[PDB]
């Protein structure tokens, strides 16, 4: 969903299309959630399917986000930001010099099946590279 | 007396049997009442401070102290107010006073030490017997506008049990005769338990749960208020078919008889197992036939008198019914064929299963009426011979059972109507909204502390709704108000999940209402100004479908977790402290971004509530509806304080009582006396009687006005006041037989009605002339008289030595200009100022200097909840030693006391 | 002051005598009932000899009249208190004093 988003954002013809389509078929898109951007159905989809990819990366990570969110915006391509998080794998956050990282932590811990997470440098810069291009696409759709 | 004083003291509680006991005129309460408490351990000073342990009555309405601070230096129990009547071994404790009483080898309540409490109604009176000794005191003439309940109040360290009689408690002492056990005061749809009184929060599985005021029953729940039927007339063509539905009774009788077994005798007993009555209809006797007959013409008249109407629709119905078949083994040696008609073809619309509900309440109040008349009373326990009934109660409170056997009965009779095929028409239902108090103070709110308020971040809390009835959840601002409904002012942006609602400034349709165990997630984002609401982790949408509930919030102050309850409300509030404690943050909000409001607090988040007991405070400077100018004092009046009303004859006017008070007291010595118009100086010097009056403006109806003095413990917001609403009691101490030697009146309210200075021909006109009120008081012999237009009074009051009084005028304003305190003097008798103030002791000069103001009664006031509360255990000892309380962990406050005040 | 109301029993049996150490928890209120001193707030038991002079005569009295495990009201008046001096910053002029006295043991 993220990378379909992504694809929508990219393409002005894509934007254009789904506007002529919705206008056209006279979908109403806020029957459908419970015309405007904020009801576009792609747009809805990739926010409510969210929570999931966030769920995906650790409370560490953050940082590594905001890294990539910039790299992001410096335009550079997924496999650049790859290489920008393998190179920086330092940079996590420091769960004992924050004081909200350390309850974040416990909650991300508590749950089972996430103890054999992030022992795999390259699993935590996919999913870092992954959730940072779709936060970073989000918000430019949501603030230009 | 000037700088405020600490101290630490002991918290106390109070517990009491679910027994309440009244008078009311046609009542159905019995008078008398008997209860014992024993005394199993005490340890005299657990604390530094001496153990509290306290027996007696309290009234239901008015009685309500709260952990923590309050009247005098706290521990407020049994006996602290005007509401309740204590005894702790020495004293007879009541208005927060103690006196002492003589009996045998008197001495603190001690372990194994049995009270004996008895309430007679009649007169009415309080007794209490130590160990089976009399006790030289009685409590007596106190106000009986409530229900009456037993009651023990108690620091930490007790152990104590009640009993009640019965299989609740078996009395070590004879009941005094007449005296009715408590246990059978306890209501058919109740169980006998001890429970605490007036409580705002109590403990629950997963934490703490706040609970709203509770919902108490009135003396006169007790009168069984039926409709009269008398006067209706039966109309010939409805007496065509009393007879018809009496024979349809009769013949439904009859099969329930053979059912339970009942069979034919010449005479009537159970056990026999015979029946006289059994026999048909027509072979019934004469009078029995013609009493079936007149409970028909009364069913029928109540119909009427209810008021539906009933016409004729089909005489082919009443043709096409038909009596069902019983067999042989039915048929019983009577030898007539029980025939009941069949109604198998006729069904009910849900109004007229509401008719016969109230059909079958007044059926039941008319015969509980006749039985009071008669002399009978209530008693969970049945007593032919005493004329005591276990059903002898109003129908509403009657139990589900007997309502169910009476509601079917009655729906007998409405089958038989519709089947013969009169149509009824159930009248039109007009709602009536009781408001017995404001919606504001009904509901208590509960919020965070002040210094808690948040101005910026991602905040979230939960809020589980235990009950399912009126409560409100979510942000407000530190200076939000305690009288008004959470969110309709600008102070409070909440969620009503009653009926899904957003309450800011009004009210708008918002989410869907909640079920019993949800749980309300409270989302605050100050980045983006938003406050969103979540039900069981899933988002609650407007009907435009937007997320969010609220937009464009300024942060001004911060905004605090708040939550109110309405009556019989039960929440859970989470702010999360211990965040694996929340249930749905997971699933919406940690993602989010959103943090736990006590995420990283070391201590429990301090919680402040609306408190519903009435307080004097300064009468603002920017009231919308009060004025309070201060007047100097010319060559020709004193200094006054007049009030006026501000929108007095226009739109959106408010007129309501109005309590007043001057913000200083005047105190009466330690010890009283034993046994042209210039001042003389060696009389004004030496004299100590003071004086001060109450102008009444022309135009502002005297019968509207009371004027007088009110002592620190009055508390009454009575809508609608009189001198008959005032506390009173009457504390008589005598010898071990009669010989009273002493009789003291007690009261919290001493004043004087303005109506009693209009003259009769005056009566009914508005005057064109003010009515000036004088009050004196003696501050050496305790006596308070007054004067009207310098006419002395013939009421007159005394109170004790050390008794505190304040100016107050009680006034439901008719005029803009209402009233004027005048702090003035008479010749020879000083003027309020010399007995308020030390420095102006022998000034005759009258004054009133900036300290001295008027306040007037606010109805609710926010007060900080304790961080921990006394761990009372209670439970049923055992069939002979009834139910235990204890409490044995100390816990202490630090007070602080405003000593004019003496709170 | 000096007059004495039972509150809870002694022993009925022994009373001080003169010479005789008296140890007592008391708590100390002005006669319109403000505290002004108490020996549980200090949490130690007060100790006083008999005939020595070291309390107000009203306690000299009061205690002697009281027995041993006893629990008693005292009144005192002024004179028997400290009198028209008073105690300047805690007890007012002529004040009569009321006391709470437990008469723990006998030493």
């Amino acid at each position: 969903v993220g990378e379909i988003f992504i694809y929508w954002s990219k393409s002005h013809n894509f934007k254009r299309e789904e506007q002529n389509f919705v206008v056209q078929n006279e979908i109403n898109n806020m029957s459908f959630l419970t015309y405007s951007v904020q009801t576009s159905l792609i747009v809805a989809t990739l926010k409510k399917m969210l929570p999931i990819g966030l769920n995906m990366c650790a409370p560490t990570d953050q940082d590594l986000i905001v890294l990539a969110k910039a790299r992001y915006a410096l335009k550079d391509t997924d496999e650049e930001v790859r290489e920008f998080l393998q190179n920086n794998l330092n940079l996590q956050g420091k769960v004992e010099g924050s004081p909200s990282l350390r309850w974040q932590m416990a909650l991300y811990r508590g749950v089972p099946g996430r103890e054999e997470d992030a022992d795999d440098p390259e699993k935590i810069v996919r999913r870092v590279q992954e959730v940072s291009a779709v936060l970073y696409h989000l918000d430019q759709t949501e603030h230009p | 007396e000037l700088l405020l004083q600490t101290n630490l003291i002991n918290y106390v509680t109070s517990i009491r049997p679910n027994i309440f006991v009244g008078r009311a005129e046609g009542s159905t309460q019995y008078g008398k009442w008997y209860f014992e408490v024993m005394v199993d351990e005490v340890a005299p000073f657990l604390t530094a401070q001496a153990t509290h342990l306290r027996v007696g009555w309290a009234l239901s309405e008015g009685y309500s102290p709260y952990p923590g601070g309050g009247e005098g230096w706290g521990g407020n129990g049994v006996g602290d107010d005007l509401y309740s009547y204590g005894f702790d071994g020495l004293h007879l404790w009541t208005g927060h006073v103690a006196r002492p009483v003589t009996s045998p080898g008197q001495h603190l309540l001690a372990p194994e030490d049995v009270v004996s409490c008895c309430l007679d109604l009649s007169v009415p009176s309080i007794s209490f017997r130590i160990n089976g000794c009399p006790v030289q005191g009685v409590f007596e003439s106190f106000n009986l506008d409530g229900l009456f309940f037993p009651v023990v109040s108690f620091s930490a360290g007790i152990k104590v049990r009640f009993l009640l009689g019965g299989r609740h408690g078996e009395f070590k002492f004879l009941p005094p005769p007449g005296y009715a056990p408590c246990h059978e005061a306890v209501l058919p749809r109740e169980r006998l338990h001890l429970q605490p009184i007036k409580e705002y929060r109590r403990e629950g599985p997963r934490g703490p749960h706040l609970v709203g005021p509770s919902r108490c029953l009135s003396h006169l729940d007790f009168v069984p208020c039926p409709v009269d039927t008398i006067q209706i007339v039966l109309p010939p063509h409805l007496e065509r078919i009393r007879e018809k539905l009496a024979e349809n009774i009769h013949e439904l009788w009859a099969l329930t008889r053979i059912e339970q077994g009942w069979t034919y005798g010449p005479v009537r007993d159970d056990n026999k197992r015979l029946h006289p009555c059994l026999v048909n209809f027509h072979s019934l006797p004469e009078p029995e036939r013609n009493y079936n007959l007149q409970m028909s013409g009364e069913t029928l008249k109540t119909l009427l008198a209810l008021g539906c109407h009933v016409g004729m629709a089909d005489e082919k119905a009443e043709d096409n019914l038909k009596k069902t078949k019983l067999p042989k083994t039915y048929m019983m040696s009577n030898g007539y064929k029980p025939a009941p008609l069949d109604l198998s073809h006729v069904r009910l619309t849900p109004a007229q299963t509401t008719l016969v509900d109230r059909l079958a309440e007044n059926g039941h109040n008319v015969w509980a009426r006749d039985r009071v008349a008669q002399g009978w009373s209530y008693s969970a326990v049945q007593d032919i011979p005493a004329r005591r009934n276990p059903r002898l109660v109003p129908y509403r409170l009657l139990d589900e059972a007997t309502k169910r056997s009476n509601r079917d009965s009655l729906c007998q009779a409405v089958r038989t109507l519709l089947g013969y095929g009169y149509n009824i028409e159930p009248p039109d239902q007009e709602p009536s909204q009781v408001d017995s108090q404001s919606r504001g103070d009904r509901a208590r709110i509960f919020r965070a502390e002040k210094s808690y308020a948040v101005q910026s971040g991602r905040w979230y809390f939960e809020f589980e709704a235990v009950t399912t009835g009126e409560m409100r959840v979510g942000w407000a601002r530190p200076e939000l108000r305690p009288d008004v409904e959470l969110g309709a002012d600008d102070l409070a942006y909440v969620f009503n999940g009653h009926r899904g609602q957003r309450w800011h400034l009004g009210s708008e349709p918002f989410g869907r209402p909640w079920q019993s165990g949800d749980v309300v997630g409270c989302m605050i984002d100050l980045t983006e100004n938003t406050i969103i609401f979540t039900l069981n982790g899933e988002v609650l949408m407007s009907d435009s479908g937007s997320e969010t509930a609220f937009r464009d919030i300024e942060i001004g102050d911060g905004f605090l977790p708040v939550c109110s309850l309405g009556p019989g409300q039960v929440g859970h509030l989470n702010l999360g402290q211990d965040v694996s404690s929340l249930r749905f943050f997971a699933i919406c909000g940690l993602q989010e971004g959103f943090e736990p409001f006590a995420i990283n607090m070391q201590r429990p988040v301090t919680t402040w509530f609306s408190k519903s007991l009435p307080q004097f405070e300064p009468v603002p400077l920017e009231h919308p509806h009060y004025e309070v100018a201060r007047m100097d004092g010319t060559v020709d009046t004193p200094p006054c304080l007049r009030l006026t009303h501000r929108t007095w004859g226009s739109q959106n006017s408010l007129v309501e009582m109005l309590f007043l008070r001057l913000s200083l007291p005047v105190q009466f010595h330690q010890h009283f006396r034993c046994t042209d118009n210039r001042d003389d100086p060696e009389i004004i010097l030496n004299t100590t009687t003071y004086y001060y009056s109450v102008r009444v403006f022309a135009g502002q109806e005297p019968s509207c006005v009371w004027v007088g003095w009110v002592t620190p413990d009055y508390h009454q917001h009575d809508m609608s006041f009189d001198l008959s609403k005032v506390r009173a009691v009457t504390v008589t101490m005598g010898d071990e037989q009669g010989n009273v030697h002493s009789s003291l009146k007690c009261s919290n309210c001493y004043m004087v009605w303005g109506g009693d200075f209009v003259s009769p021909g005056q009566q009914g006109r508005i005057s064109h002339t003010d009515l000036v009120i004088g009050c004196l008081v003696d501050l050496a012999t305790g006596l308070m008289t007054f004067t009207a237009n310098g006419k002395e009074s013939n009421t007159f009051f005394q109170v004790e030595p050390n008794t505190k009084l304040f100016p107050a005028v009680f006034v439901l304003p008719t005029h803009q200009n209402v009233v004027q305190f005048e702090l003035g003097k008479q010749k020879n008798i000083m003027p309020l100022s010399a007995a308020m103030f030390l420095s102006e002791r022998k000034n005759p000069a009258p004054q009133c200097p900036p300290r001295l103001e008027v306040q007037m009664l606010m109805p609710v006031s926010w007060s900080r909840m304790p961080n921990h509360f006394l761990q009372v255990d209670t439970r049923r000892a055992g069939e002979r030693l009834g139910w235990a309380v204890q409490c044995q962990e100390p816990l202490m406050m630090m007070a602080l006391h405003i000593p004019e005040e003496n709170r | 002051g000096v007059q004495v109301e039972t509150i809870s029993p002694g022993d009925g049996r022994t009373f001080p005598k003169r010479g005789q150490t008296c140890v007592v928890h008391y708590t100390g209120m002005l006669e319109d009932g403000k505290k002004f001193d108490s020996s549980r707030d200090r949490n130690k038991p007060f100790k006083f000899t008999l005939g020595k002079q070291e309390v107000i005569r009203g306690w000299e009295e009061g205690v002697a009249q009281m027995s041993v495990g006893q629990r008693a009201k005292l009144i005192i008046s002024s004179d028997y208190a400290y009198g028209a001096t008073g105690h300047p910053g805690i007890i007012p002029p002529h004040a009569t004093l009321v006391f709470d006295v437990e008469l723990l043991k006998l030493e």
